[PDB]
């Protein structure tokens, strides 16, 4: 279907204890598939999927070299925000940044992003249209006349709109057997006695991939506000897991139906706790 | 400056099969700033060579982590994560139980 | 594959 690619940036000042550290990685949808960490020795970019071991030489001695000139980057950006929120050199401060593209099922630009953060707060986002700008504060309007001046905007655009989804695409070919491959969630109900009284019906969805997916419905009424549904998490095989758990009173539990949607099954499941 | 107190999950990889080695893991997400220790326990005490994933962040700026460490469950060791944080008074002790 | 940014805050 459609995908995208993400390029993911933080760098996190530590006064009286050397430069930022700066820890960027790069996903094509829920795939990890770049990494590098400043504080490494003789810090490289590395390959974190099997896909893309094959780049050549070139390759990841350009990735590294943009990864180091972002760091410096961000550290002269660090020490400007100072300036520009009127702040002391004493505390950490962090700076994050987000760039990249989604296409469609024909490979085509579905929208481009290039956005920072700063303190965990909105600061500068180039706008959909890959032509202008938000800024958060009167700070980030400083960053923004710059970035108008520079025409920053139609270079960024130029990236997005070409080698972003170029490179998309011949990630995605060249990772075929996995970026293009839906595992659907293995499903079962188990039952946690409470007391003699209730019990917890907790519905499982485990092995899928991508992580996009729980409900439980009594009676055919969802049942949002008494359902704790857990965040989706990370298996640390590629694949995700989620539960969806109610209590349920002894002998009810033929009332409860749990519903799974996730684009790996072909048609949203249905299931019930089976003694 | 706004902070944002980490979420915790306590899991393992597989369904847990006591004396069938597996994979223990803590995913802390939803926080900020990014600073953050994690321990995986077993007994009360530090597992050694936990590795954890890289620091990445959510649509919203707020950060995530996997860390993680084989393990072979049995029905009497107990394992745990504690996590710290500069919105936690007291790191947060949160007990594996192979049922979530 | 990245691209290269340039310009400062």
């Amino acid at each position: 279907g459609s995908h995208s690619m993400r390029y993911f940036h933080t760098s996190v000042s530590r006064p009286g204890r050397g430069e930022p550290r700066f820890i960027t990685v790069g996903y094509v949808d829920d795939t990890l598939f770049v990494r590098f960490d400043s504080d490494a020795a003789s810090p490289r970019e590395e390959p974190r999927a099997p896909w893309i071991e094959q780049e050549g030489p070139e390759y990841w001695d350009r990735e590294t070299q943009i990864c180091k000139a972002k760091a410096q980057t961000d550290r002269e950006d660090l020490r400007t925000l100072l300036r520009y929120y009127n702040q002391s050199e004493a505390g950490s401060h962090t700076l994050q940044n987000m760039y990249g593209c989604d296409v469609g099922p024909d490979g085509r630009l579905l929208r481009g992003y290039h956005q920072h953060a700063y303190d965990g707060k909105d600061y500068i986002a180039l706008n959909e249209d890959l032509s202008s700008w938000t800024a958060a504060d009167t700070a980030a309007q400083i960053t923004q006349r710059k970035w108008e001046a520079a025409r920053v905007a139609e270079q960024l655009r130029a990236y997005l709109e070409g080698e972003c989804v170029e490179w998309l695409r011949r990630y995605l070919e060249n990772g075929k057997e996995t970026l293009q491959r839906a595992d659907p969630p293995k499903t079962h109900v188990t039952h946690h006695p409470i007391s003699d009284h209730e019990a917890t019906l907790r519905c499982w969805a485990l092995g899928f991939y991508p992580a996009e997916i729980l409900t439980w419905q009594r009676d055919g009424e969802d049942q949002t506000q008494d359902t704790e549904l857990v965040e989706t998490r990370p298996a640390g095989d590629r694949t995700f897991q989620k539960w969806a758990a109610v209590v349920v009173p002894s002998g009810e539990e033929q009332r409860y139906t749990c519903h799974v949607q996730h684009e790996g099954l072909p048609k949203p499941l249905t299931l019930r706790w089976e003694p | 400056m706004i902070q944002r107190t980490p979420k915790i999950q306590v899991y393992s990889r597989h369904p847990a099969e006591n004396g069938k080695s597996n994979f223990l893991n803590c995913y802390v997400s939803g926080f900020h700033p990014s600073d953050i220790e994690v321990d995986l326990l077993k007994n009360g005490e530090r597992i050694e060579k936990v590795e954890h994933s890289d620091l990445s962040f959510s649509k919203d700026w707020s950060f995530y982590l996997l860390y993680y460490t084989e393990f072979t469950p049995t029905e009497k060791d107990e394992y745990a994560c504690r996590v710290n944080h500069v919105t936690l008074s007291q790191p947060k002790i949160v007990k594996w139980d192979r049922d979530m | 594959r990245r691209r290269w940014h340039r310009w400062r805050l």
